[PDB]
């Protein structure tokens, strides 16, 4: 995941601020950090008054801190803040446009961007047309991955898949295959998938004409809430309506025919942010259709099933006869060997198989289950809730084919004495973050934590 | 003021809401910057002292040594407790108060030996360790005098 | 972790008006509908959407405010449906109100709103096995004179105790008006894991409550802001009306009576006692 | 505030001397030599480090799996 | 068959219970073995 | 149809404190396979759950475990009032095995001598978990349930997959020869919720018993953290609580004060045995088409009350179940709830 926040950060500031002068992106952003940096900013907000950092220190106890270290720096990262050594102190500060913004979207502020929508007779039906955008996403993603036939017409489209090197396909020769990129899109189930897509517009579409402060403006009030009335109409810049009819074209916006009309809010930009429920001629009635197979037998039983499901399950199991509620499938070492060719991880798959293939598996996920965190501590042994051996065959085909060891961390020196470099190794130790270490070159290459917890204690 | 007085302020108050008003924008905010930063004040004031709440002695030997004492000493305030209240048996209650006296001057002298010797710190650990036992003992060797002087006198 | 934060705030205009006769009538309850309304919408953003819900208390009985019991049968927008909703419904209520409203002054049905409450929050729960919800509760009361300390509530008041934490559920609790720490309120959030807050009259609490009144969702890792201690010496006499320490409680009654046994009958339930128990109780 | 990063990299010794031998043989990329069971090296060239690797593994094993 | 009496006076009994546990015979000696307790009331506790 | 009791007809006395003294049975009957493990493993599994649950409902009681093994009772809890203890030892029972042939004789006569100490106001009583078919006694059975009524002991058990002769003697016998006591279940579920009924305390009519006032005193908890000194346990404990009068420190507990020896409780406690007291009128369930009343909840707001002539939808009942005093209606699960977990009528509160 490129972690769309960090591509939020990478901008520079004045940009950032350009944002933030509208409120609905403040808003939108504000959904998205940490739990400790949320609360931290929403008491900020309203105090009209820099504050030391001492006491954002003493707000945070014990065995937590680490959660306060990531804040921090996510927040001086995309600079929300202004750090401030005005008396060799830290007089902390939001950009006071973000402030401004977020407080007038928390007591009806000025935000007309925000305030966009438009309210009428939403004539849009649940299924009315929302079935029409699940066909065009299916429709992308099987052209995406290369299906029999491949109806995807998104000229657009294509071409920032084949530029952007959606997948690893041939595309002067038309080929849409799954590369790494592919693997990945196949991994990412909707909101891996609809994320990487927007990352993909945003690279491709950077040239001209861009107006990236109207860019973020239209996609995070599109994900926002129904706009509904006059959206597509009235509510929109005019390259702001060029990204929104090309968006709407990619299926991310649910805009009725007629060419010009109010915003169409499909489900879709909800999906965007959402983090929730995934299920989008006429008929379609399944909450847990996707019937895949996966058990300690290693072996593929298949009632359920949607065909481009089915079609990624088998990017990494055979296919000899399809039959009415099964496929003949059987996932070996082979199988997985299919994507190995490929060179995907057997990593994605894992969650994959945790969450996606359950609306057949949702009773076998929770016989696995079975509730065995609390019973843990007393019960010393798990009930197989999350499947280990699976989790070893499918490390033993990894290893089959890999064969090499690496660590994270960084080199670490200036341990001047035996005594430091000892009780940190025991401090460590007692924590579980010292990969190796040796006192006799003074150095390892480990987390930061340590290094993190004696500095804070010699410090203060 | 009660009923009539009572329906006018509540009647006050529901026009006023009704007055449009509940300008959440108005809503305090903190308004007096005084007032929010004496709100602060009380609140660190009180999680500090809180926090003072820390949910390991020095020298091994002596401290089991002091853990031996406390228990004899429990034991021995025990056997009183039970008899100063239950009741005939006055010589047994005599000896018993005699031999808590005893300990308890014993108990002296050890705070004495441990202050020449541990110096002071770990003196002082020892004097909070046994504070508490020290102090139902007294308590009770001085209920035992108010209760002899009243049967006496 | 969403949260079902359901407040009950109680409207006496009996007490509104001692809360305009406290100080100056230099703002009726208008101010705490106001804040309570702000911090209502902050805490429905705060999380993922986590549903809320209202509970009043009016001199004649309780009705609820935002759930919006079947009746015809701007920001975010949902904010703007809450808070119109709210709005509308308090104003409705404010219509009941009269001289027979007038009438009931003899109870204060707070212990029924708190009881109800808890309720509410089994329903959501029961009904919502998926995505378990960390709920928890608040309690608003403008605090007035009249009664020192109303008692006839006492036992339903801790009988909502232990139903929340069974059902694992805090219960905060801000008080408004008179410095007379409300014993059994401040027992209350002690002892279900809260946090009391014996504001004065006017200020605008919108501060108060989303600093303190906000860290009780699903936290508890941090610090809570109870005022000082909450000593435990609990109920006075039954017969006497003094706080008892060293307590002397009969028997199936349980009252708890003072070192004064009338010597027969403990004065809460008819039972006669042992005359030679009672001498081996005066045997001191 | 001292922290020397790179791609940390530990095996056997005897994996770890092959490692070396491809390294120099793709002009030296490993960045430092920790001890006889860790290396430090760019994780630049890893990556074709370990195709190399798998290369000269099927060139010399060449799988007869009979 | 147990008495308050009898169990004091099951003088083999008591020593027996001695041996029992490290912690009762230690605390035993010491309130006795120190010039302390008789073992009558000493036991007339642990009854 | 319904399946409701009809009226209570001793809501005027139980015994509140209580010192219950649970015997196990882990000899080789309990090996035979018939409940999911066996008999023995799900037996210490629901032990564990009715501990918990009564500690919490009589919170100011005791309790003894006993097992009886190779026709031997060997106390594996000793008569206290801390679950911690007990739901350890029964952890540690939990993974050793049952032999030998239960010596309901043994097991008796150990109880009888335990519950000594347990003075007249506090109530004694056995629970034997009783799942063979024999016993195997060291002595005459009528000389011990003899000398247990002469001691005031009422007895409950609960046997397996049968009925022995003995057993109802000896239920009938305790419990002053009204017979209601020897309850023997015929499914798991009916076990649980036998142990369930065990929770709470018992009355079937008292005869007229001494009454007597019990001295006791409440604790204050205490302030300081690095003070940490404990006078029950002789540790440092960072905090505790503080006996009235003794005036020594304890533990977290409603324990007994371990210096001047008087019960501490803070009231809680007490709010637990009001509540069992003076229960409700069971919630009546309102005519199918008499109610004409509101069409939701009271206490919750639910949507399920009828459907308005479906042929036999309509034909079956209104879920209108309505407690009598406050005459107000509730659904089913919130009567449910109510009559369960707390026992203050919502609308009965209000007036
Ligand atoms: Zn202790
Ligand atoms: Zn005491
Ligand atoms: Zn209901
Ligand atoms: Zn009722």
């Amino acid at each position: 995941k490129h972690s769309v926040t960090q591509y939020l950060e990478e901008i520079p500031q004045q940009v950032q601020n350009r944002l933030y002068t509208s409120p609905a992106t403040c808003l939108a952003i504000y959904r998205i950090l940490p739990p400790l940096a949320k609360f931290f900013i929403m008491a900020m907000v309203f105090n009209e008054n820099e504050v030391p950092l001492l006491d954002l220190d003493k707000w945070v106890n014990s065995n937590g801190k680490l959660q306060f270290q990531n804040a921090i720096k996510s927040m001086k990262s995309l600079h929300l803040l202004i750090p401030n050594k005005s008396s060799g102190t830290l007089m902390i500060n939001l950009n006071p446009t973000f402030k401004i913004s977020l407080r007038n979207a928390l007591t009806g502020g000025e935000v007309q961007n925000s305030f966009g929508v438009v309210v009428e007779e939403n004539v849009v039906s649940l299924d009315l047309l929302d079935e029409y955008s699940a066909n065009k996403w299916e429709t992308i993603l099987h052209f995406m991955v290369g299906t029999p036939l491949a109806k995807i017409p998104s000229e657009k489209v294509l071409n920032l898949l084949k530029h952007s090197k959606l997948m690893e396909e041939v595309n002067s020769t038309g080929e849409f295959k799954i590369t790494n990129e592919g693997f990945q899109f196949l991994l990412q189930e909707i909101n891996s998938q609809l994320w990487t897509l927007l990352l993909q517009y945003l690279k491709m579409i950077e040239t001209s004409k861009m107006d990236l402060v109207d860019v973020l403006h239209f996609i995070f009030m599109l994900g926002a809430l129904e706009v509904g009335k006059a959206y597509k109409i009235d509510a929109l810049s005019e390259t702001q309506r060029i990204m929104l009819q090309d968006m709407r074209d990619y299926g991310l916006v649910f805009q009725k025919h007629s060419n010009d009309s109010i915003f169409y809010p499909t489900k879709l930009a909800l999906m965007l942010t959402s983090d929730t429920k995934t299920i989008r001629g006429l008929k379609n009635q399944d909450i847990p259709d996707g019937s895949l197979i996966v058990e300690t037998n290693f072996k593929i039983y298949s009632y359920s099933n949607s065909p481009l499901q089915i079609a990624v399950l088998s990017l990494f199991v055979h296919l000899k006869a399809r039959f009415v509620n099964m496929v003949l499938g059987q996932i070996t070492r082979e199988s997985i060997r299919r994507a190995l060719t490929n060179g995907i991880t057997a990593d994605q798959i894992i969650a994959y198989l945790e969450t996606h293939a359950h609306p057949q598996m949702r009773r076998l996920a929770e016989e696995k289950l079975e509730k065995k965190l609390e019973l843990d501590p007393n019960c010393k042994e798990p009930l197989q809730v999350l499947p280990p051996t699976v989790v070893d065959q499918i490390r033993l085909w990894q290893l089959e084919l890999d064969r090499v060891i690496t660590y994270e961390g960084s080199l670490y020196s200036d341990f001047e004495t035996s005594q430091e470099y000892n009780l940190l190794s025991k401090y460590a130790q007692d924590i579980g973050v010292l990969l190796w270490k040796d006192d006799k070159k003074k150095k390892f290459f480990i987390s930061k934590e340590g290094n993190s917890q004696v500095l804070d204690f010699a410090k203060r | 003021s009660n009923q009539q007085m009572l329906q006018q302020l509540s009647l006050v108050m529901d026009n006023l809401i009704n007055k449009l008003d509940l300008n959440q924008v108005v809503p305090n905010n903190e308004v007096s910057n005084k007032i929010n930063k004496r709100v602060i004040t009380a609140i660190k004031i009180n999680a500090k002292q809180a926090k003072h709440n820390n949910v390991e002695v020095k020298s091994t030997l002596p401290i089991d040594l002091l853990e031996s004492c406390r228990m004899l000493h429990t034991t021995c305030c025990e056997f009183l407790k039970h008899f100063y209240i239950h009741q005939k048996q006055a010589s047994t209650v005599k000896k018993l108060y005699n031999h808590l006296k005893d300990c308890i001057e014993k108990l002296n002298e050890l705070f004495q030996d441990v202050l020449n010797g541990d110096g002071e710190s770990m003196s002082n650990t020892c004097t909070a360790y046994l504070k508490p036992v020290l102090n139902s003992i007294t308590l009770a060797t001085h209920k035992y005098d108010e209760y002899f002087n009243e049967y006496n006198n | 972790s969403p949260s079902l934060l359901t407040v009950i705030i109680e409207i006496a205009p009996k007490l509104w008006t001692t809360f305009d006769e406290e100080g100056n009538e230099k703002g009726s309850i208008i101010k705490v509908l106001e804040a309570l309304i702000v911090f209502l919408n902050a805490h429905l953003a705060f999380n993922s959407a986590n549903k809320v819900a209202v509970i009043a208390a009016y001199s004649q009985g309780i009705k609820y405010l935002y759930p919006e019991s079947t009746s015809a049968l701007d920001m975010y927008r949902r904010f703007r449906n809450v808070d119109e909703t709210l709005v509308e419904e308090i104003y409705k209520l404010f219509e009941l109100e009269k001289k027979q409203i007038e009438q009931n002054s003899q109870r204060s049905t707070l212990a029924g709103a708190m009881s109800a409450g808890l309720t509410y929050v089994n329903r959501i729960s029961k009904e919502s096995v998926t995505t378990s919800l960390k709920s928890r509760l608040l309690v608003l009361t403008c605090g007035s004179g009249s009664s020192k300390d109303e008692i006839f509530q006492y036992i339903p008041i801790m009988n909502c105790i232990f139903s929340a934490t069974k059902m694992k559920c805090p219960i905060d609790v801000v008080k408004i008006g008179g410095s007379k720490e409300s014993t059994f309120l401040q027992q209350t959030t002690d002892a279900t894991n809260g946090v009391y807050l014996h504001v004065e009259s006017t200020e605008g609490l919108i501060q108060y409550l989303a600093t303190a009144m906000f860290i009780d969702p699903s936290l508890r890792p941090i610090i809570v802001k109870p005022n000082h201690g909450s000593v435990d010496f609990r109920t006075s006499c039954y017969l006497t009306g003094r706080v008892v320490a060293v307590g002397f409680i009969c028997s199936v009654c349980l009252c708890v009576l003072s070192i004064i046994p009338p010597g027969n009958k403990c004065p809460a339930c008819d039972s006669q006692f042992d005359e030679h128990v009672i001498a081996k109780l005066k045997r001191k | 505030a001292r922290a020397r990063k790179g791609a940390l990299v530990q095996c056997d010794p005897s994996i770890k001397a092959l490692i070396l031998q491809i390294d120099a043989k793709m002009s030296d990329i490993v960045l430092e030599e920790l001890d006889d069971t860790h290396l430090l090296v760019n994780p630049s060239k890893v990556e074709f480090v370990k195709h190399e690797l798998n290369r000269l593994l099927s060139k010399n094993i060449y799988n007869p799996m009979d | 068959s147990l008495s308050k009496e009898k169990l004091l006076t099951n003088l083999k009994l008591q020593q027996s219970l001695l041996k029992g546990n490290k912690v009762l015979m230690k605390v035993f000696q010491e309130t006795v073995i120190n010039a302390g307790l008789p073992p009558s009331e000493f036991w007339s506790t642990r009854i | 149809k319904k399946r409701t009791a009809k009226k209570n007809i001793t809501p005027y006395q139980r015994g509140i404190i209580r010192s219950l003294i649970l015997t196990l049975d882990c000899s080789e009957a309990m090996l035979e396979k018939d409940l999911r493990p066996n008999r023995h493993a799900m037996i210490i599994q629901y032990a564990i759950d009715f501990v918990h649950e009564f500690f919490d409902q009589n919170p100011i009681s005791q309790m003894g475990i006993i097992i009886m093994r190779n026709g031997l009772a060997q106390l594996v809890s000793q008569v206290s009032g801390n679950p911690q203890d007990h739901i350890d030892a029964l952890k540690s029972i939990r993974k050793q095995e049952p032999k030998g042939n239960p010596s309901l004789q043994n097991a008796l006569e150990m109880a009888r001598g335990l519950l000594l100490p347990v003075p007249a106001h506090c109530t004694r009583e056995v629970l034997i978990v009783f799942g063979s078919l024999s016993t195997t006694d060291p002595g005459d059975i009528h000389q011990t349930i003899d000398s247990l009524v002469s001691e005031k002991i009422r007895v409950k058990v609960l046997g397996l997959s049968a009925q022995v002769a003995i057993c109802k003697e000896l239920c009938k016998a305790t419990n002053y020869g009204d017979e209601s006591f020897y309850k023997i279940l015929l499914d798991e579920t009916h076990l649980k919720e036998l142990f369930n009924e065990a929770v709470t305390p018992l009355p079937v009519n008292k005869i007229n018993k001494g009454f007597t006032l019990v001295k006791m005193g409440f604790p204050t908890r205490i302030f300081e953290d690095t003070p940490t000194f404990c006078s029950c346990h002789s540790k440092l404990v960072y905090g505790g609580y503080f006996c009235p009068n003794c005036h020594s420190k304890v533990c977290s507990l409603p324990t007994v004060c371990p210096c001047c020896d008087l019960m501490l409780i803070l009231s809680t406690h007490l709010a637990r045995s009001y509540h069992h007291l003076m229960p409700l009128k069971t919630f009546a369930e309102v005519p199918t088409t008499e109610k004409f009343r509101s069409e939701d909840c009271f206490s919750c707001q639910s949507r399920f009350p009828i459907l308005k002539n479906h042929k036999n939808g309509k034909l079956l009942t209104s879920s209108r179940y309505r407690c009598e005093d406050c005459k107000q209606e509730f659904c089913v699960d919130c009567d449910v709830f109510i009559h369960e977990i707390l026992h203050n009528c919502p609308g009965c509160e209000s007036k």
